[PDB]
Formats: C-alpha cells, structure tokens, sequence
RNA sequence: GCGAGAGACCGAUAGCGAACAAGUACAGUGAUGGAAAGAUGAAAAGAACUUUGAAAAGAGAGUGAAAAAGUACGUGAAAUUG
RNA sequence: AAUAGGGUGAAGCCAGAGGAAACUCUGGUGGAGGCUCGUAGCGGUUCUGACGUGCAAAUCGAUCGUCGAAUUUGGGUAUAGG
RNA sequence: UGCUGUAAAGCUGGGUCGAACGGCCUCUAGUGCAGAUCUUGGUGGUAGUAGCAAAUAUUCAAAUGAGAACUUUGAAGACUGAAGUGGGGAAAGGUUCCAUGUCAACAGCAGUUGGACAUGGGUUAGUCGAUCCUAAGAGAUGGGGAAGCUCCGUUUCAACGUGCUUGAUUUUUCAGGCCAACCAUCGAAAGGGAAUCCGGUUAAAAUUCCGGAACUUGGAUAUGGAUUCUUCACGGCAACGUAACUGAAUGUGGAGACGUCGGCGUGAGCCCUGGGAGGAGUUAUCUUUUCUUCUUAACAGCUUAUCACCCUGGAAUUGGUUUAUCCGGAGAUGGGGUCUUAUGGCUGGAAGAGCGCGGUAAUUUUGCCGCGUCCGGUGCGCUUACGACGGUCCUUGAAAAUCCACAGGAAGGAAUAGUUUUCAUGCCAAGUCGUACUCAUAACCGCAGCAGGUCUCCAAGGUUAACAGCCUCUAGUUGAUAGAAUAAUGUAGAUAAGGGAAGUCGGCAAAAUAGAUCCGUAACUUCGGGAUAAGGAUUGGCUCUAAGGAUCGGUAACGAUCAACUUAGAACUGGUACGGACAAGGGGAAUCUGACUGUCUAAUUAAAACAUAGCAUUG
RNA sequence: UAACGAGAUUCCCACUGUCCCUAUCUACUAUCUAGCGAAACCACAGCCAAGGGAACGGGCUUGGCAGAAUCAGCGGGGAAAG
RNA sequence: AAACUUUCAACAACGGAUCUCUUGGUUCUCGCAUCGAUGAAGAACGCAGCGAAAUGCGAUACGUAAUAUGAAUUGCAGAUAUUCGUGAAUCAUCGAAUCUUUGAACGCACAUUGCGCCCUCUGGUAUUCCGGAGGGCAUGCCUGUUUGAGCGUCGU
C-alpha cells in the first residue's frame, strides 16, 4: 500500500508561498525558506549550484534603480536642470 | 554500527518525562527566618494524587512573614496526615507526624522523609512511597547528623538540614502484581517513554553489542567496564559480582 | 477552500485574468509573430501551486 | 423524516458544535446550535453550590443586577451559610480563648 | 559590470540551455530539474464572385513572376504509403 | 472525534434453608472482564482464486483475524542521514 | 540520358528549383559511418489485431436538429433503500458555479449534450468564522560559546514600567500616592471564546439581501424611580427575598475547567395512533376506507425541579428507602418552607407568517379575495440532551485569555440636600479578511473523467435481537460503446445415480452445521473454566384460553375507566410443511510449540519470531 | 501445564464431483458486425530426415518433396519474450 | 488468368533531411570604475480606448516635468490634438519628480492585508469612546546634550 493508496494521504501542505522570493517554498513548521533562507538577513545561495544563481540574480527583475547610474555616472552625477538653449 | 537505544536516550526528544497533568514539585519551604529561628503554621488544604507519582501530595498554605499574601506549598503528604490538619515547620516544631524539623532536633531513631542533603535545598531523600530514613545518631560538637537511607546506606548529613516527620504514604504499590502488559502501558503512559523493552539479543549486530548469531546469545561477558565508552555500555555496567545472592549480605 | 486567506484569493485573480484566449486585433498588428496565447491553464490539467 | 445540516462550518460533534432540532413555524425541521451550559457557583470552603445565585455562563454575570449574584448576608456570594456560621463561632471561641491563655500565663508568672 | 572593435570560430540535432512571449512551458513537498520551437511573397495582392454541401471543405473563378509559394506556407531527401 | 445487537454473569446487596456448634447450602439482585458470538471499524489467513502489456507500479472476489481496549482515527507538534 | 576511372569518385542529358557557386596551385581542420542494448527526430510490420465484458436494465412516443441507442419532455420498467447512488461540511482544488452561444480538439462508440470551447454574470455579516487566548512546542532580548555561517539560554548571574490612580490645572505644565512576583512574540477555521431568529427573495448569494422581531459590546447622557434628618434600603426565626439600595489600595474565592463505563429518570425530535375539517385515490365487490394538510423561531414576562439547604420535632417493636443498600442523636421518619431554571406550561413574538382548499381579473409585470388551519391517546420504541446515582485505575483523566463575587474599610458623602448608568426608559456606533461551487465510481491525490486512497454531521415504514440481510416512502440516479448469435477453451455460479478421500505433498476447494425454546453434556482444570463440549427434541397457519398492570372511588380481598406486548397452554388444520427467502458454529481423540490479549517484514514469510505480566542480576 | 492459537502434525465421525468418470445448465467473454484502436517483439526469415559442423540447423550437403488467398483454435518448435 | 505478393518508373503522400541565409552564439583584443538605510538587488500585485504574454511603468502607473528636435502614430478607432509652431511623435536626451505591497527592511506581528503608542489637523453634543488626513516610534556603535546612580570618592 506503499504506492498509489499512501498517494491519496497528500492533503497538508510542506510549504507555502514566501514573502521575500514568492516561491511556494516557505516551510511552514521550520518558518524557513529552502530557497532564499528566509528570514535569515542573507539570501542563499551555494558556489555548487551555478544554475540556481543564474535563476534569480541581478538583472533576472527590473533593475529599477541600478538601470540609471551609468547613465547618471557618465554625465558626472549632474544636480540642477537643463538650461534652454536662446 | 548504529546509535543503540542507550545512546538515543540523552538527546531527549522522545524520551522527556511526560509533565502535563503532575501537580508541581515536591519541595519543603525555604529556609526563612521563622523556620530558622523559631517556626510557623500551615493547613493542609488538599491531600492529591500526582500521576506518575506513587506517593500523595499536601498542598499547605501558609501566611507570608513579610506581606499580606498567602503562600501555597507542595508537599510529600506523609501516611497519616489529612486535610485541616496544621503543620509546624521550624526549628522550635513540636516532634508530631507531619512537622518539618531539622535533624538535630530529633532524637535517635526519628522516622523521617524528604530529608535535605544540604541545608536549604527543600528535600532530596526518601521520598518515594513508603520510604523513610531513620537517624542514627547525633555528634553536636560537628552539627553533623547520621542518617540511615532507604537503600541501606549510611550518611552524615549537616544537623541543620531539615527533615519531615513520619513515613511518606501510599506505601505497599508493588506488593500486588500489574498481571498485565496493559497496565505496565498506564503506568508509564504518565511517566516516559521506556516501555515496552525489546531484548538487545533479539536485534542485529548494527542494533546492539548483543545482536546477531544463528543463536541468541550474548557472546562475550555481559559485565561492562566502568571505563568502557557509549555504545559500549549494554549488560551489568563495573558489576562487583553477578549470580544469584544467596546468604545475607 | 471556501476559508480562504486574502494573499490566496489575490493570487487566484490574477490567475483567472491571464486564462483568456489572445485578443484578435493582435494578429493584424505590423510583424506581429503571436497566433494564440501560449500560456493557457486549465483548471484540471495545471495545477496552480500556490 | 426530515434530516438536517449543521448551519456553521464545523462539521464535527465538538463540545462547542452542540444542535437541537427544533420545528419552525414553515413547518421545517432545522437544526439550532447550543451554547454550552452554565455551572453553579460554588462555596468557597466546602466546594458546595450556593443557593440564590444565577447559574450563567461566567461572561454573562455583568449582563445581570448584583441581586442575582449575592446573597444577603457577610461571604454572601462567596461562602455558603453553613461554613458562614462555622467561622463565626470559630472566631468567637478562638479569640475568648486566648484572652483566657493570656489570664493562665500571667498566673503562672507571677507565682513563681 | 559598463562601453567598443574584431576572428582561417558555429551556422538552427551546430553555436550559450535559450537566434523565437527561455531560465519560458512543464515536473518535484523541497533543494532543484528544465525542453521543443528560425525562412509565404517584392508587396497580403491572405483568394472578390458563382456553384455543390449541414458544415469542414470541393469545383469554377481570381491575385501573383511562381499557388510545382494558400499563413498544414522557401527548397522539400530517405524510411514508409496510395 | 468514533465504536449495532447478543452471550456469560465477578465483587457488593436482599431473602430463605440446614446444623449442637464450627459452619454449610439455596433463590434472587447486581453488572465486572486487555471475557465471548457478531456488525461498522481496524487488519490481512487461504484459495498459492481473478488480474498479471491490470481498473490498479499491490487492485478485485470469496474465505478469514479482531471488534471496549497495549482500540481506531483527523489536525497540531517534536525527532534528519553513520 | 549517357561517358570516364581497377576503385574511392568525377563529368554529362531530362525534370524540379530560386541565389549563389566552382576548376587549378597551396594552407588549415570540429574532414568521410552500418553497427557502439550509440544520440535526437521520424516511420513500419505486428494490425484494423489484442481489445473497448466489475458496480441488476432498459423501452415507446413526441420535440429539436442536416444528422438522435446516447440531448430535452412525456409515459413506463428499475435501482440506491436513511450505515443512501439522499442533504451538508473540514482538508485539497480554484470559477469547475449560472445564463447564453457553440462542437475543431477532449468526453478510448457517438454527440444536437458536457466539469469541453466562447462571451458575460455571480460570492453583501456588529451577531457565522478568522482575528484574540493559551497547548505540546517555536522563538527575540543584557548575555555565554563559536574562525564564522551561527549555537546555547526564555523560572534565562540584567539598573529591563514606551506603569496605574488621583485633586485638578490647562499654564498642554503639575503635584502627590500606589505598586512592578508574572507577562517580547508566535502556536488551534475540531480546544477556550460577547451577541440573531423566523418568513420571503435569485439564473446563480444568503443565520450576510428584503420584511418583521431581538440581542451583545463600547460610549454618551437625559428623564423617572430608588437612596439620605437613624446619612450609604428594607423584609424573613432561618434557608433567603427584592427594581434599585457608596465602597480605593490590597487579598481571596468562583466560573472558564474537563476521563471512562453501567443501568435508572425526565425532556425534545422522530415513529405509532383516535375524532373532526379539507383534498387526492380505488371502486365488478368491499374497505365509518388507501394516501395526504392541520405548523409555530430567536427573544420578553409569569410560572415550573431532581439534588441541596432551612425551621420544627426527638427516634428499638429500629425506621425511611433505590432496578442497583445506603441513610439517621454529627438529628431519621413525620409536618412546613428556601434555592438552582436544566426542562416543560401559559401569554407576548403570532397569524399579519407558513400550509391546505375554493374563486376571480388577465396574451399581463406581480396578483387579489373567501374559508379553515381544531381536540386527544400511547411506549423496556429510535436518536439525542440533561439529571440523580453506581463502578473503575501502581491510569485519577489541559492551559490561558476573560467575567463575576467576596474580605477590607481609603475616600467621599445629609436636610430644604450628595448619589448611581449593577432599577426602567431614552441616544450613538460596531472596522478588516473569508463567504460562488465540488467534497468525489468525473471538480482532491494517484501522469487520466483510474473498480485505489481521503476526516466528519443528519437518518422513515415492514421483518428482526439488530443501525445485519431482504422489500418499500421522501430524495437521487437510470451513468458504465452498441447490435447479432450462443462453437471450443476460459471467468463467475449451479446440480448430479452408486461409492465416500480410493484423489492429492496435504480434504486444497467444496459440502455438511447454523436462529430460538426445552433436554442433556466427558476427560482435564490454575476451580475461574473446558461448554454452544458431545448429542437429542421442538418450531407454520388459524380459532381460543390463562398469567403478568396504571388511575380513580370508604374483609377496597371490591367496582369503574384506561392501557404495552411478553410468556404459557389448548383445539382445529395441511402433499410431515413450518429459523420455509434472508440470516446463520461442523464436531471429537491426541502430539509439537508459544502461557494468555497484543505486535512486525506497506509490495512474496503473521510464525514457534517480537512484546508481555512474573522472575533474577547490575549501577 | 488448564485456557488460548487464520501456528506444525496424526487419527476418527459427519460431509461431500477431490476421485472412480464424467455429464448437463446459467451469465459474461471468446465469436461475427458498426465505431474506436494500442503493445511486446522484429539480422534476414520461416516444411521435414540424415550428415558434417562451435560436438541438438530455417539457411550449408544429400535426400523426401513442393500450388494462390485464408478463418477459428492450439501450445511441439522458433535452444520464443521479459 | 485474377486477387495477393515482389521489383522498377511516374505522379500524389508521409516526414523534415539537403541547400542557401542569420538583429543569435562563441572566442580574442581595446577602453572605463559607477549598487545599497538618500532604502539596493530580488519578490508580489496592479497600470493602456480596445492586451493574454514580452517590453515599460507605479494610483502622477505602456508614464509626469525638463532639454533637444521638428510632423507624425498606425491593427482599428479618436480629440474639446497638432503644422511658417511654445509644436505631432520620440526610454532622442535626461539634471526635476512620482515611485503601490514588500524586501538588508526598521513600532510589534505576518500561513493574518492582525495589533498598538505618540504629535498636528478634522467629523460625530468629546482629555477618555468611534471615524478620517498628514507626520512619527528598529537594532549595534561613535561624538555631543540633558536627566541621573553608586559610603567608588574629594572638599565644604
Ligand atoms: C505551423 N506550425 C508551426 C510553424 O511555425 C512551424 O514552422 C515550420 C517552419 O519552421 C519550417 O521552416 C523551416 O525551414 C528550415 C527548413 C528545414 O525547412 C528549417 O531548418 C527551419 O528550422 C524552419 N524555419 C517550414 N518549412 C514549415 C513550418 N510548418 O514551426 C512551429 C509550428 C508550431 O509547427
Ligand atoms: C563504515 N564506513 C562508512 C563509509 O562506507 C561511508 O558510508 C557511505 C555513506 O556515507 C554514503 O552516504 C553519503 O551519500 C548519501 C547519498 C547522497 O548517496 C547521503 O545521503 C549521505 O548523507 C552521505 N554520507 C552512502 N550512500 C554509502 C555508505 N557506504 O561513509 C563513512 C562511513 C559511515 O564510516
Ligand atoms: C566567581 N564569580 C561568581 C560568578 O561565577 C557567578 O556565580 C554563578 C551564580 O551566579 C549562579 O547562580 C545564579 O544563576 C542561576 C542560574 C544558572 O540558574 C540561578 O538559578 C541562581 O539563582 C543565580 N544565583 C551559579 N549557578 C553558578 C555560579 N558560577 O556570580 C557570582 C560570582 C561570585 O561573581
Ligand atoms: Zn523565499
Ligand atoms: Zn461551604
């Protein structure tokens, strides 16, 4: 009975969705997530998992603020506003 | 091999003591003014049972010396004692089943339970139902007391340790015989995690020294050094002898 | 369930919006490469996951 | 017969889960869930019910007027009348007595 | 990481896993695992209209240099099949 | 949280009889037990039955064990790879 | 289509096709395939073959439609048979819900149908949950380890309140007085816990909407009542009663708050039943007849009880008393009272609702009117709640939030005057998230619409010991490719003359027994058992008879009225049948072995293995 | 060693298709049809006797012989498949 | 002889090889130094006239301002949108802003859209009770300020 009739017992749920990565995988006894360490200060990540790192990295998301300093480094980190040509 | 039963023991995952339903510790009050200097009157309120416990328990109330509060106490209830009964305990209690004296203040053959080893740790021997200890003798020059414990030993304890007057009760349990492994199951349903015991012969080599052979069989000396390691210790550990006793000892 | 949390029901709104067939005015667009929706879920094949 | 359903979502036969099927005037065979019942309020020193006093459930008492949570007498909703009196008397005589050891003591001292 | 220029390199089973809505679809409780899939035509001009059929479609017609290019679309081998 | 209906009939209690006495006997009452027959339940003996590219990576039929406790079971929780 | 070369190969004719490519001299390499149970992709024979056979079963007609074994409607025949194939939920899913349209793919035949596809719609709360509490447990913090990721500690070697109450002051300042044992926080949609019912309403929501009627908590505050010259109420011998009827710190008590079994009592729902008032059915004959309607919520008032308690009184000729033998000079029996309101009764809610008949307007939204909706009986019935008891353990069967009460006597209170919202009435407010649907032989998990698995509530008539089996009502299905035949061999199920284990490793398999009443029952035994030992007899139907009760009324040993099914006996009777289906032990004499109940090799071993009580040894 | 046992074993009574020795009956298959429609396996294949031969051949040598297309069964062989 | 089987050729299938390309990959070289409590990287959920994704963005949501530039956008629709012009489209440029719920993530908590406290304003006859708006309350450490503690200790 090892086999399909213990199959039909999956009702309870190991893990749940996380806060900081949105994963499913939140282990709920544990409060821990096996993916990101959640709520450790660090995320995880392993030198033995390169694929894991490709997966969620700087980059994978928006960028939303890092995409802009290269620009604002080349004009020298410019403060004020652009004069009008007469 | 593996980690035998022994060595899973002291982790204490599954084997902590099962504590939901016992009524709190079994301690004397501590040692105050009043019971250092004179002493001071209790009720007993309740008389209880405490499972896995064979001995009753007294719940005592006393005033508090030094505030308007009451002071409940958990005590080893001695055979004879009942509820409404008052309990003296001090250095100047009258020698009375039941009263808490030190053991200079009692004279040689005294009958006394839940006696402290040092002074002021609220009781450490015999306490167990229907266990005692009995005063020896005395040698005031030293404030030293010899006790004789429930085991047989003999023990010099300071004259100053406390002790309760008369035998603890519900004494007699093992006279009559569980008959059963269901009530073996009850009894330490309450207790721990220790029963039933599978037979370190009927295992594998991995199991336990005991295990394996086309035989049950121990096949070495069952009696273990004292300086054998974890793992090692399975039999009769730095047994002096071993056979049946015959004769008196 | 019926008992539901809110970060759930969320989650499973959003999971109805992305279930519908491309808009066809789609297909007219210049150099447009998409003929249907890709990413269709249907309730008893995929499970959610969540 | 008519058969009936649980009208809250606990579908199991808990203490707090309790149904009476009562009849409704359209004629329907319903059930009614059942709070809990309510246990006496009892003495202080022998553990007895008191007499006088409303049976309720312990949230309820400061819905009632303190008539129905007392009795007119000292311990009145605390203590019962027959361990009232006993600690009158117990009082009493206790208190005589040590004027009379008092007295004794005083004897013993001052003829020796 | 950011910005550039190159090659006796690979040429869609190759080259990064990914030339495409690719770390996507999907699997696992989880750590993780992880594809397939490029090309009508210069231009949709993507076949009006008639007719048979319930319809899908077919037959005429039409567009186009080509329909032996019809969104099952460049060429279109072999196994296998009429 | 769950566990038909029977059988047997432990202590305790009432009444009667016998006897010189010590004592003995009888009829009721009562309702004990990891007691018993037997459902639901839980288990899984045998046919070495069916099936054996299955309904099924362990199932189906009959026959069986047990069925008030060392009973069955949901949820919560703890123990983690020598 | 041919030509050249021994060959690897090279060239050429014809067809197809659409954008680049070749000869020669050299350079260079990821440079030549038949194999590697090679890799990836594609495709065959097998083969229109195996097969699409569990779960009793379908049929006629009409409608629709291009098309109907499979859709819809009607008519039948069936089944689940309340331990459901019915009505709901928890976990899990996530729109599968509903309406409209639609059939390429999917529903292993079909398809006009669908949990499919497309477009829209749909989930309404102070009272139901979550939210709060604590449980096993998890876990921050001064800290102590560890190179460190971090580990350890939570009754934590710590100067640990983002305290509380007043007399007020507004000066947004003060001033005092009480204390700090405990308490970061997380941990239950089944534990604990403030408060809602009925009727109606949608295609799809409802204890959430509408109508009506309530309740809880928090706050504000007016009026009346109550209280005060004896300042903080009276009455009762008492148990205690009431519309109210000051009470700080501090202390204490109660509720929350708890196992299991046994019989007994009461109530409710259901079951059964008489009369009457409607309606339906049957009618060759009959049935004062067969079926059906006649109902009453939360909440408010009065009242209602086992137990317990109080007053009186003073007991052997001991009495009272339970199905169960316990109680009485520590005060019984007797007499009289008090209290809890579980539960029932009457009234309000409330007949205005619901239900049953009858009529009428009308292509109608939605109806509108009339009448009735009444009075009883019964119980070892079934289920469930509660009560008073009794048994049981070397087992004695959570915690916290929260609410109340008491003790205490601080403070403040009178006279032409202070209270208190624990007396009545009046006013204001109650946030956030969940709420559709499935809950399974198709909405979950098993790769799937899989004969597996997956927690729980409600529960009708007959037969019966029975919630078993068998038949039926309400409700729900009629789903599982179909047609024609009926060889062999199968699978499932039957029967068989005479013999009766000769079969076979072995009685494997099957047969035989079986309920109930009466009779009868050995060896052995731990005296409890063995034991249903073994083994005999009986059993239907019909017509009778006897026994076993309750309430009234004064040798009442009686009369009257009423009532439940148990038991026993008799006559008559039949193709000698009769636990007539269903349901339901085969038994005996021994040996080996483990004492027993119990447990394990999920998926080849259930055992003599493990455990066990008992015994012994060791620290 | 009483009691208990889905434990191993012998005998006996009852019982019977286990057997002498088989027969007959029913439902569902198989069968034939409409629709639907896999897989294992496959060097090439497929009639025998002898010989020799990796010492037991479908093929080789020598003989016997040898006629399309096939259906239901079957378990000798394919030292059949896994 | 047919059917059937087998061989070849033609056409039609099945299937996706070959050939030809290529906004991709791979390797080498050259130049540069710029993430975050002033809240990063990452996550969730939303935002368009008609959008599922990808791309972009954040309730000012396929974007606002500014500077430059100079007539589009386009699949369809559409102006109270524009053309010798403060003017169409433009991540062209970019220095000003917006930037939901989160996240090292900071009032506490988090399987909850759960629970406080402080200040200002504001609604409900309100210092308390209920509602709304804006602004705040993490930890370790440093410098300084203020208020303190200890017979540790000087002096009066
Ligand atoms: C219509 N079906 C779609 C279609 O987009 C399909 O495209 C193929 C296309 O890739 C082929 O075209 C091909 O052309 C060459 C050559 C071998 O033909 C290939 O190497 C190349 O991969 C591919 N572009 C084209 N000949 C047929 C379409 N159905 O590819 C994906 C698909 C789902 O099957
Ligand atoms: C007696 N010597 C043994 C030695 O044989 C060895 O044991 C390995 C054991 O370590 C391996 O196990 C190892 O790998 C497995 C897995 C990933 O394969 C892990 O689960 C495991 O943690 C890891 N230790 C196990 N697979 C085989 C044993 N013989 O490891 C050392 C040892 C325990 O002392
Ligand atoms: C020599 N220095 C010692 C220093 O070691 C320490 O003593 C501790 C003492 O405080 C502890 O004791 C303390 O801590 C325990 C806690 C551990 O449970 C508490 O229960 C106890 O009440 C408390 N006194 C004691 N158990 C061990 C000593 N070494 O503090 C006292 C000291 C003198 O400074
Ligand atoms: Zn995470
Ligand atoms: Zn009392």
């Amino acid at each position: 009975g090892k086999g399909t009739p213990s199959l039909g017992k999956r009702h309870n749920k190991s893990h749940t969705l996380c806060n900081r990565c949105g994963r499913r995988s939140f282990h709920v006894q544990k409060k821990t997530c096996s993916s990101c360490g959640y709520p450790a200060a660090k995320m995880r990540s392993h030198n033995w998992a390169l694929k894991a790192k490709r997966r969620r990295t700087t980059g994978t998301g928006r960028m939303a603020y890092l995409k802009h300093v290269t620009r604002r480094f080349k004009n020298g980190f410019q403060t004020g506003v652009a004069k009008a040509q007469t | 091999g593996r980690v035998i039963r022994n060595q899973r023991k002291g982790a204490g995952s599954i084997f902590t003591s099962h504590t939901r339903l016992r009524k709190g510790a079994a301690k004397l009050r501590t040692l105050d003014y009043a019971e250092r200097h004179g002493y001071i009157r209790g009720v007993v309120k309740q008389i209880i049972h405490d499972p896995g416990r064979g001995a009753p328990l007294a719940k005592v109330a006393f005033r508090d010396p030094y505030k308007y509060k009451l002071r409940e106490e958990t005590f080893i209830a001695n055979e004879g004692v009942y509820t409404g009964q008052f309990i003296y305990a001090g250095k100047k209690a009258s020698l009375n089943v039941g009263n808490i004296l030190p053991l200079g203040a009692c004279p040689e053959g005294t009958i006394v339970s839940n006696v402290e080893e040092k002074v002021g740790d609220r009781g450490a021997l015999g306490r167990t139902s229907g266990n005692y200890v009995i005063i020896i003798g005395h040698n005031p020059d030293e404030n030293k007391t010899r006790v004789k414990l429930p085991s047989g030993a003999k023990k010099i304890i300071s004259s100053d340790a406390r002790g309760v007057i008369g035998v603890v009760a519900g004494g007699g349990r093992i006279d009559k015989p569980l008959l059963k492994a269901g009530r073996a199951f009850h009894k330490y349903k309450v207790k721990r995690n220790s029963w039933p015991k599978t037979r370190g012969v009927a295992m594998n080599p991995v199991d336990h020294p005991h295990g394996g052979g086309n035989h049950q069989h121990i096949g070495k000396a069952s009696t273990i050094s004292r300086g054998a390691v974890s793992g090692q210790k399975a039999g009769l550990i730095a047994a002096r002898r071993t056979g049946l006793l015959r004769g008196t000892q | 369930p019926s008992q539901k949390s809110f970060r759930t029901k969320q989650k499973l709104a959003k999971a109805q919006k992305q279930n519908r067939p491309l808009p066809q005015w789609i297909r007219l667009r210049t150099d447009n490469k998409i003929r249907y929706n890709a990413k269709r879920r249907h309730w008893r094949r995929t499970k959610l996951g969540i | 017969a008519q058969r009936v359903t649980y009208r809250r979502r606990n579908p199991y036969n808990t203490r707090s889960n309790k149904i009476k099927v009562v009849k409704t005037p359209g004629g329907k065979l319903v059930a009614q869930h059942v709070k809990k019942a309510a246990s006496r309020v009892k003495c202080g020193d022998c553990g007895s019910a008191l007499a006088g006093i409303s049976t309720l459930r312990p949230r309820q008492y400061a819905q009632v007027s303190k008539t129905h949570k007392t009795v007119q007498r000292a311990y009145g909703g605390s203590r019962c009348a027959n361990c009232v009196k006993e600690r009158i008397v117990r009082a009493f005589l206790i208190e005589e007595q040590k004027i009379v050891k008092r007295v004794l003591k005083e004897q013993q001292d001052k003829e020796k």
